[PDB]
RNA sequence: CGCUGGGGAGGAGGCACUCUGGGGGGACCGCCGGCGAUAAGCCGGAGGAAGGAGCGGGCGACGGUAGGUCAGUAUGCCCCGAAACCCCCGGGCUACACGCGCGCUACAAUGGGCGGGACAAUGGGAUCCGACCCCGAAAGGGGAAGGGAAUCCCCUAAACCCGCCCUCAGUUCGGAUCGCGGGCUGCAACUCGCCCGCGUGAAGCUGGAAUCCCUAGUACCCGCGUGUCAUCAUCGCGCGGCGAAUACGU
């Protein structure tokens, strides 16, 4: 399976029981749902400008 | 024995170990492109200068990172391939020369058997061994095992660790050597063979994560 | 052209091969029944180890001369397996070094400064430098960067 | 004319001397092309390979280096050689090249050892025995 | 024809004193002196355990005594010795002079 | 032209190994004494066994029967200054076992510390038996 | 020396370089970006030897813990005079069916052996360090220059590199235990010391439940000095060599 790219644009805050997760807002580069901004969680160090590959685009994580 | 034109090797061009180029190498994953350092160098050795700074690892050449992974003892406080690998006096810990040579031989074998650039081979292997996981999150009092995505830098760390561990596995208390094992692992992961520890764990991790979505 | 332009490995090998024509350099009575030091476990495997040891002593007196026996002992010593106890460094034995130097003297390759050590003679110098010239001409076939030296 | 330079790397000190010549380089009386191991040889010769033939085939360099390990010696010699070449040429393209490659060629390395402390002093300052209660 | 002076002290005040004295002597007079030359400082370290008993975590006191060393050569004139030997030599300084 | 398992005094040693290491399978002979005996006999210890001529074997046995007479310094031997004869000698397996036995038994027969320790089965030399040496 | 182009050793003569050690300078969120009450401040970029009390240490407030030390010395009460006081000889604290803590060596090829090639720092040294010569297979023995220590000595460290043998085996892994012999210290080496040679060749094939230490010249790996000391270091206190992985959080 080839996922769908999306570009990080805003760090929200640190989540998780141990501080290993990070809530993020991403923009869909291209695919089916291009141009949409959603909210997603990400494990690991991140920064604005990074790219992530999503298997879904349709889970819309919960606000912290 | 090593011939003399190999024991006393003198480089003339800027080339990894004086032998292999980078301009013909091409990455394709837009997520990992900006973290795979392909700078033209001769000696991949940074002497621990880029550790303090948070994102200082994007300035280290892939080959130096792989050498540093290979510079290990095995598996302490966890089991790999079913068993602890504790060497503790016959380990290459703080010995970068041996890891350098191991990687060099592995690259030679890869070139011999593939007729391509071992750096392109390693790049495709990373691309195919990088996992796109699950953790534990509390939405207030209650905790759930959730599925979260991963970042490129952690992906790279994962892939390199897994390749090195695959080699250390296949070279454990057997007639095979560490260089041959590393070459086997790299070719397997690059052509997507389930014979590879790294591709195996990538598939397993994605499999589990898919469950707890 | 000089001992400093070639490695010590090939040079010691070739010097030992060449010392097999000097009649004053012959292994002694107890050579095949001893180790090279207490730090050693097993005795030497080669049958012509005397000549290699003598050649190395010769090159060392050349390089680091004037020098005596204790410093050469320190060079030829090493680490020891002590069993369940940890490893320590120990120095080698002296009779081998003494006999090697006495033989080189009788052959006229070294002399003793009266009070500090032993040095080479002009003929010893010529010996070594000629052998090194041969070896360097051979090596230049492979390492073309050595021609300028 | 003649020029002298120096280089430091932990506990090791190197002094280099450059003058007119053919392209020979010696480190403690022996050529740099038969230096072992390869990981030290490349270390020493990286600046020469960056400077090139049209600059190195006209000079002769001699380095006396003592103290602190073969890798430290090699790094110190590398530093000294880079400095000597930059000064002898008084060229700035070379300096920009060396800086974009690795700024520790011309600049040094300030790191030294941390002193050891009790509770297993021998091992290190921060390492300790283990407890089991 | 040269006299050699060795100065040793745990305090540098007396050393600066004596050395400026000798410099003024040999400058007001016609006589040459080489120095002063600082030799490496000699330090004595004694490390011991604080506790008088064996209980408690172990802690250590590091005590250090430092000794500074200076050297001079004065050319050994006659007026030189006569005007040098009679100088205020405090008790926190040790001096030794010899011939060469 | 290589015998794959040769039969030397008392023992049927392996020919697939070098001579210096095959002779090691005999009780009373280590690698070093073996190298000595072979250098005296005039045989290359670094060669695959099997071409051990009958006369070579006989000469090895001649040596093992009386090593000092054939050289073999008296300080490289198993039993110097024998308690009953002097006559530095080297034993292989049989009066070796028997000589160990006779030494221990003469120690017991006079009621000595070491003999009593041998009897009871405890450390003999000086060791501290409180924390280790658990059956 | 080869191809007169190169390379070494002295002793004159110098303080250029290194080093030594006294006196001064230099970094202050100072400049620029953003985030913050426009305040106190936070993150980042350059420049720079060094960047965010630069790094690492010493000095540890008022209090309390009936925490430990009368077996370091000092001291109240109680107790022991031919004695629990003062000296000599011999034994013991080293005893071993076992349960524990901290470690050393290993269970092998990310290796074992042989021969060759390299490369430190800290400290210490008068009946002390002992170069250099001669004996000895080794441990060690006989003479002995110099040195009160930037002058002499301890001191050519190991891991590392090269070539050859071994090729996955309780083995050329491992090295406990025991026999015969040779030495040192010391008034004395059995109980109860340390070293050397030849033989001997036990468990151990990566380790459950559980648990420890570590954010950079740090951790892992390697050896050395010094304290104790007539002799004896698998310890304490320190020294350099090679040198990472992860996180900039809760």
């Amino acid at each position: 399976d080839e996922g769908y790219p999306a570009e990080v644009i805003e760090i929200v805050g640190r989540t998780g029981v141990t501080g290993g997760v990070t809530q993020v807002k991403v923009r869909i580069l291209e695919g089916r749902d291009k141009g949409r901004v959603i909210r997603r969680n990400v494990k690991g160090p991140v920064r604005v400008g990074d790219i992530v590959i999503l298997r879904e685009t349709e889970r819309e994580a919960r606000e912290i | 024995a090593k011939p003399l034109t190999e024991r006393f090797f003198i480089p003339k061009e800027v080339k990894v170990m004086g032998r292999w180029s980078v301009e013909d190498v091409t990455v394709e994953d837009p997520s990992l492109k900006p973290y795979i350092n392909l700078d033209a160098r001769i000696l991949p050795h940074s002497h621990g200068r880029y550790a303090k700074k948070p994102f200082g690892k994007a300035n280290v050449h892939i080959v130096e990172r792989l050498i540093n992974k290979v510079m290990r003892s095995g598996a302490s406080h966890y089991k790999a391939g079913g068993h602890f690998m504790r060497r503790e006096h016959r380990s290459i810990m703080s010995k970068k020369m041996k890891a350098y040579e191991v990687v060099k031989e592995a690259f030679m074998i890869i070139e011999r058997r593939t007729k391509q650039n071992p750096i392109q081979v390693l790049v495709k292997a990373i691309e195919n061994s990088a996992p796109r996981d699950t953790t534990t999150i509390a939405f207030g009092g209650i905790r759930y095992h959730m599925s979260v995505d991963v970042s490129p830098l952690r992906r790279l760390d994962i892939a390199l660790k897994n390749i090195a561990l695959g080699a250390s596995i296949k070279c454990y208390r057997n007639k095979t050597t560490y260089a041959q094992a590393l070459a086997e692992e790299i070719i397997a992961a690059a052509n997507k063979d389930p014979k590879s520890f790294a591709y195996s764990k990538k598939e397993e991790i994605e499999r589990i994560a898919q469950s707890s979505r | 052209a000089t001992v400093y332009d070639v490695p010590g490995d090939l040079l010691v090998e070739r010097v030992a091969k060449a010392l097999k024509e000097v009649p004053e350099i012959k292994p002694p009575e107890w050579a095949p029944f001893v180790k090279t030091g207490r730090h050693k476990e097993r005795l030497p495997e080669q049958e012509d180890w005397w000549y290699y040891r003598v050649a190395s002593v010769f090159r060392k007196v050349y390089i680091d001369g004037p020098v005596g026996i204790e410093r050469l002992r320190t060079w030829y010593g090493g680490r020891k397996n002590r069993g369940h106890a940890p490893e320590h460094f120990y120095k080698a034995g002296g009779s081998i070094i003494r006999k090697a130097l006495q033989q080189l003297e009788a052959a006229g390759f070294v002399q003793k400064v009266p009070g500090e050590g032993r040095i080479v003679t002009p003929k010893g110098q010529s010996f070594l430098d000629k052998i090194a010239t041969e070896l360097k001409k051979e090596l230049e076939e492979q390492i073309p960067e050595l021609k300028k030296y | 004319r003649v020029i002298q330079t120096a280089g430091k790397r932990k506990t090791a000190v190197a002094r280099a001397t450059i003058r007119e010549g053919k392209g020979r380089v010696r480190i403690n009386h022996k050529p740099v092309e038969i230096i072992e191991p390869e990981i030290a040889r490349f270390t020493i010769m990286e600046p020469l390979i960056l400077a090139g033939e049209e600059i190195v085939s006209r000079v002769d360099i001699d380095v006396k280096v003592e103290g602190g390990g073969f890798m430290g010696q090699a790094e110190a010699a590398r530093v000294a050689i880079a400095r000597a070449l930059v000064e002898w040429t008084n060229d700035m393209n070379l300096k920009e090249k060396f800086m974009k490659y690795d700024r520790t060629m011309l600049v040094g390395d300030s790191r030294r050892t941390e002193p050891h402390k009790p509770n297993r002093s021998t091992k290190g300052p921060r390492a300790k025995r283990q407890k089991s209660y | 024809q040269k006299a050699r002076i060795k100065l040793a002290s745990t305090n540098i005040k007396a050393l600066n004193e004596v050395t400026d004295q000798i410099k003024q002597i040999a400058e007001r007079t016609g006589v040459r002196m080489s120095g002063p030359i600082p030799l490496p400082t000699k330090r004595i370290r004694i490390t011991t355990r604080k506790s008088p008993d064996g209980e408690g975590s172990a802690t250590f006191d590091r005590f250090e005594l430092r000794v500074h060393k200076r050297l001079v050569d004065i050319e050994a004139d006659e007026r030189a010795m006569r005007q040098i030997m009679r100088i205020r030599v405090p008790e926190d300084v040790t001096i030794e002079i010899e011939l060469i | 032209n290589f015998r794959h398992i040769v039969r030397v005094a008392g023992v049927d040693i392996d020919g697939h190994k070098q001579v210096r290491w095959a002779l090691t399978g005999i009780k009373g002979i280590g690698i070093n004494f073996a190298t000595m005996v072979l250098r005296v006999a005039g045989i290359d210890p670094f060669m695959k066994a099997g071409y051990l001529t009958d006369e070579q074997v006989k000469k090895i046995e001649e040596i093992l029967a009386d090593p000092v007479a054939h050289g073999i310094p008296a300080w490289a031997v198993n039993r110097p200054k024998d308690y009953e004869t002097g006559k530095d000698m080297h034993l292989i397996t049989a009066k070796l076992v028997m000589a160990w036995r006779e030494d221990v038994n003469r120690l017991r027969r006079i009621r000595a510390y070491r003999g009593i320790r041998h009897e009871l089965g405890l450390p003999v030399r000086g060791q501290r038996t409180r924390s280790n040496f658990r059956h």
